[PDB]
RNA sequence: ACGCGUUAAGCGCGCCGCCUGGGGAGUACGGCCGCAAGGCUGAAACUCAAAGGAAUUGACGGGGGCCCGCACAAGCGGUGGAGCAUGUGGUUUAAUUCGAAGCAACGCGAAGAACCUUACCAGGCCUUGACAUGCUAGGGAACCCGGGUGAAAGCCUGGGGUGCCCCGCGAGGGGAGCCCUAGCACAGGUGCUGCAUGGCCGUCGUCAGCUCGUGCCGUGAGGUGUUGGGUUAAGUCCCGCAACGAGCGCAACCCCCGCCGUUAGUUGCCAGCGGUUCGGCCGGGCACUCUAACGGGACUGCCCGCGAAAGCGGGAGGAAGGAGGGGACGACGUCUGGUCAGCAUGGCCCUUACGGCCUGGGCGACACACGUGCUACAAUGCCCACUACAAAGCGAUGCCACCCGGCAACGGGGAGCUAAUCGCAAAAAGGUGGGCCCAGUUCGGAUUGGGGUCUGCAACCCGACCCCAUGAAGCCGGAAUCGCUAGUAAUCGCGGAUCAGC
């Protein structure tokens, strides 16, 4: 913009901290505008907030889960394990095929090996 | 008496040193600035309002 | 019992007289004492109109007397039949060619003291106190305002102990002197005392 | 609800004991038991509209933890003592007008009480009224000049006077202005109620707070956010977190002061050079100084160390660092705070008087008590003389240079200045010399006698100033107690507002 070089002094850190944490938490959420159709949740003990939520507005809850959680209230649970970069790994990116292989036209198994060791 | 009084302060008197000032607003003798003719109060208030030119909050 | 008048605290600067004329240190005391008269009459035969600012300028036995109103209709007269009356009562006091332009406020629901006089005028007409209050700053709002803020004080609806109502929306930053807040004050005697309108809003900036 | 939760206060079955509002009362009576102390069983009359339990928000604690502020400590100067000035309490008064009451009343409203002011008293007076708008009615209708009387106000008066509507009349009557008297609607009240009020103010407090929206938690009041860890002057920022944001606050946006630049030459100058009766005064020159407008400059931007980050300690550069220094600026609310006597205003009260006008007195009283101040009590001082330190404001019913008269205040004259040009203006402390020599003093300047000057109609009650005389208490202040953290305190003079003078 023509204010990358204007606005006051103490404003182009006031601000621009501002776009910071918003790029820090809301980079992903930024898509989704109206509520998603359903959630995909790789520990819902970890992230029970986040399932609590669902439930309350009647969105399904995928996940992965293991023996650490409850499974009643996940309404589609993939018996693993929430902790292994591996497992999360294994299916968190073969869903994804699903995902674009329903719409066609699939990719490689990602990149998804981040110093994987 | 404030009636009778803002009155008998405008006529001429016998010897001019029985005359005075007065708020030619909120009636008044006493604080009675003459460059305006304004009690401290009814003036503060003008002052306020922007209705004497010129004047201004002194800050220094 | 705190706080400078908003208006006052701007006259340097997002805000400017409502007066401005110079003068030396022995005319400055008359020609004031005429201005305020002025004042005094117009404000008193054309509240219907409703105006907010009365401006005057000078420079020397002429006299600018700029009135803004809501209504300039009713100033005029259908062709110029009050505009006249007015320009022949006023120089009767002053002894001066008093000229006299006038204005339109375009939107009056943003003039702080034409919002105080709509209020206190509901008020006067035993009027829901505290709804008069919340539509107001409504009103204002809902002409495109930055904020708002409204109060009334003390006797509201008759009441045997004075209180307090007041309501506000969106920003109205009393410290800060680059705000622009035109402010209002309007009275309201009842048949039960005076009760005191003020109104607040806020516009500008930089 | 707190909590319970395979050691239930959960879900069920069996059997026992117990409760049925509080106080009267575990009392009275009766019975049983006991050596006794007493115990078990256990009422009523009367009487209350509650008595209770758990949890919420506060507030409080001679509970805890963290932290601030001239809060104490550390200092330097004060008050309380004396004289005096001033405000207040009390008393006194014909009246000593009213208000203000711990902080946050008491050199406060009063940024100017001799008459004015003035709201108080005593006396002489006016009543449709000193002021606004109208009505009913005979009288005159613009107006001018005296006299009597009185302290003045007012009152009793004698003259000068005929303009304008109208012509309707060629002989002038009709309340057109205007002015009177007699009634009427009304004015007027600083009379009362700040606990009927607006407004404006004070105040906790410039303290770091007070909230809202939506979400979440709780049956609920409410909670969360705003708790926690770090940090700041700050709910300031940072990191976390069922919250995510926001608003009133904080800060910033504004003024003054520090450094430099641009623009500008009746104030600046040998800065340069020239003339100079040697006064920037003269031609000349804005360089400088200043004046006043607009910019620049500071950002934790840069370097070292700590830290996750905010930020913390230190360093450089820079006139200036980490909020550079002083203002302006006062959240939701609190105090039934303050003011009806600035004004405005609901109600109640006075209307030949609770209104008005005047002269005079009073607000200035003085056996006393308190607050705030001044001047002191001396030699780091007092007195006299000489001697440029410079720095905000006022001044044409004014500031008054300069001459002269007077010991002087001041009085005569009299130039300049609507004022960066002329005046108030001497700054004082300081500096240089001379005096005093530790004394109730050449310290101190109360009180008092006398002579004056000025403002003002007028200075007895009641002014300030000058001059002679007179020189009081006072030798640094009991218990108590106040301010101030830096250009501060301490000290020294200077200006203004109000204002004839004070
Ligand atoms: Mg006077
Ligand atoms: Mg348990
Ligand atoms: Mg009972
Ligand atoms: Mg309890
Ligand atoms: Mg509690
Ligand atoms: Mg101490
Ligand atoms: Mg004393
Ligand atoms: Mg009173
Ligand atoms: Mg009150
Ligand atoms: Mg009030
Ligand atoms: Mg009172
Ligand atoms: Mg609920
Ligand atoms: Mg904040
Ligand atoms: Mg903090
Ligand atoms: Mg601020
Ligand atoms: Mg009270
Ligand atoms: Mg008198
Ligand atoms: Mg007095
Ligand atoms: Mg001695």
């Amino acid at each position: 913009s023509p204010e990358i070089e204007e606005r006051p002094k103490k404003e182009q850190v006031r601000l621009k901290h501002e776009l910071e944490r918003l790029q820090k938490y809301l980079s992903g959420f930024r898509l989704l505008k109206r509520l998603p159709d359903a959630i995909f949740v790789v520990d819902p003990t970890k992230e029970a907030i986040a399932v609590r939520e669902a439930r309350k507005l009647f969105i399904p809850v995928i996940a992965l889960a293991d023996t650490d959680s409850d499974p009643d209230l996940v309404d589609y649970i993939i018996p693993g394990n929430d902790d292994a970069i591996r497992s999360i790994q294994l299916i968190l990116s073969r869903a994804v095929d699903l995902i674009i292989q329903a719409r066609g036209g699939v990719v490689e198994p990602s990149p998804s090996y981040a110093l994987v060791q | 008496a404030r009636k009778a009084l803002i009155e008998k302060a405008k006529r001429t008197p016998k010897f001019k040193v029985r005359a005075y000032t007065r708020c030619v607003r909120c009636g008044r003798a006493r604080s009675v600035y003459r460059f305006f003719g304004l009690c401290r109060i009814c003036l503060r208030e003008l002052a306020h309002k922007g209705q004497l030119p010129g004047v201004r909050k002194a800050s220094w | 019992g705190n706080k400078i008048h908003p208006i006052g605290f701007r006259l340097g600067i997002t805000r400017d007289w409502e007066s401005r004329w110079y003068a030396g240190k022995k005319q400055y005391r008359h020609l004031l004492l005429e201005d305020q008269r002025i004042r005094g009459l117009l404000e008193k035969e054309l509240y219907s109109a409703g105006l907010a600012r009365v401006d005057i300028e000078r420079a020397a036995d002429n006299v600018a007397v700029t009135v803004h109103v809501a209504k300039p209709g009713v100033v005029i007269g259908r062709g110029g039949e009050r505009i006249r009356v007015l320009r022949e009562e006023l120089a009767k006091l002053t002894g001066k060619n008093v000229a006299l332009n006038v204005q339109e406020v375009q939107n009056p629901n943003l003039s702080a003291p034409l919002v105080a006089q709509r209020v206190a005028e509901q008020i006067e007409r035993r009027f829901a106190v505290r709804r008069a209050i919340k539509q107001a700053v409504q009103r204002v709002m809902e002409s495109g305002a930055k904020g708002a803020k409204v109060i009334v004080s003390g006797r509201i609806g008759g009441a045997e102990q004075a209180r307090t109502e007041w309501a506000a929306q969106g920003r109205v930053p009393l410290h800060t002197l680059r705000a622009n807040i035109d402010y209002g004050f309007a009275l309201a005697r009842t048949t039960y005392g005076v009760l005191g309108v003020k109104a607040y809003i806020f516009l500008g900036e930089v």
